[PDB]
């Protein structure tokens, strides 16, 4: 029944600014409060914000205080999350999740994650000296660096799964 | 704040071995205000425990969980090898909401041939089945740590 679907998710200056999606649905969505919380690189959980479930109470924490907002609307079933003055600890995966109960504050549902990345411009500073020619050099050399290190991941979960596989042959 | 604290951080268990992980509080709580959530390499967090005690729906009867006061506890009475997973317990008491930060569960000797060929080959085909949505991730992380380093390049070569 329950369906919660995040969008809105990509790349973004330090500073600039994002607008993330959740699209509810398999329940009434205005009879339950709901949040927001991100997993870390360093996959730590953090709890971002809160909404009640009519709207007039939201809550944060102090690093993220008049910086971000939450809102919901009633009419077609979704969640927003607006995120100003973006720094670099907000890169992170963000889950929309609801609370079952207002009396516990467990989250008995969570979306599938939208990501965000705050990207450093700072190479801008050299980079907008060079020649196109220089440029697009750079920008060729980078291809073969991440099939590369795609490949090393697959050889690394082929390695994982020929015992298993083995495994499965002797019976 | 309300810190929460899990310990292990990390271990390495054996299908049939007992697990418990246990989450301690920097002040008193109700047992109402404690929860426990899995998640599954490549996916996304789930509720596991509810007040302290109550299995979340779809949860197999090995999981239990008890406590009061600042200690508390999740016990797999027997490890499956579907049970790896980070577990992750949470405090819904006082704003700010804080999760504990994570235990990691592994299998010990989980690629040797020795000790896989005793498996049932339905546990078997579950776990050649969890490793794609791990490898998927980490190539997604890949994909999008590239897509920053294009960015300033771009915007270079926009810029003339």
């Amino acid at each position: 029944d329950v369906k919660l679907v995040e969008s809105g998710g990509g790349l973004v200056k330090p500073g600039g600014s994002l607008k993330l999606s959740c699209a509810a649905s398999g329940f009434t969505f205005s009879s339950y409060t709901m949040s927001w919380v991100r997993q870390t690189p360093e996959k730590r959980l953090e709890w971002v914000a809160t909404i009640s479930s009519g709207g007039s109470y939201t809550y944060y924490p102090d690093s993220v205080k008049g910086r971000f907002t939450i809102s919901r609307d009633k009419a077609k079933n979704t969640l927003y999350l607006q995120m100003g003055s973006l720094k670099s600890e907000d890169t992170a995966m963000y889950y929309c999740t609801r609370i079952g109960y207002d009396e516990d504050y467990a989250m008995d549902h969570w979306g599938q994650g939208t990501s965000v990345t705050v990207c450093s411009g700072s190479d801008y500073e050299f980079l907008k000296s060079w020649t196109v020619e220089d440029l697009q050099k750079r920008l060729l050399a980078l291809d073969p660096m991440m099939e590369q290190e795609i490949e090393e991941i697959r050889q690394k979960y082929q390695s994982k799964r020929q015992p298993i596989l083995d495994a499965i042959e002797a019976k | 704040q309300i810190v929460v604290t899990q310990r292990p951080t990390t271990m390495a268990a054996s299908p049939g071995d007992k697990i418990i992980i246990t989450c301690s509080v920097s002040s008193i709580i109700s047992s109402n205000y404690l929860h426990w959530y899995s998640q599954k390499p490549g996916f996304s967090p789930k509720l596991l425990i509810y007040r302290t005690s109550n299995l979340a729906s779809g949860v197999p009867p090995r999981f239990s969980g008890s406590g009061s006061g600042t200690s508390y506890s999740l016990t797999i009475g027997t490890m499956e090898a579907e049970d790896v997973a980070t577990y992750y317990c949470q405090q819904g008491s006082d704003i700010p909401l804080t999760f504990g930060d994570g235990t990691k569960l592994d299998l010990k000797r989980g690629s040797d041939y020795e000790f896989l060929k005793s498996w049932t080959v339905e546990d078997l085909q579950k776990r050649l089945l969890a490793l794609d949505p791990m490898m998927e991730q980490e190539i997604e992380e890949i994909r999008q740590k590239y897509q920053c380093k294009r960015q300033p390049i771009l915007d270079a070569i926009e810029a003339k």
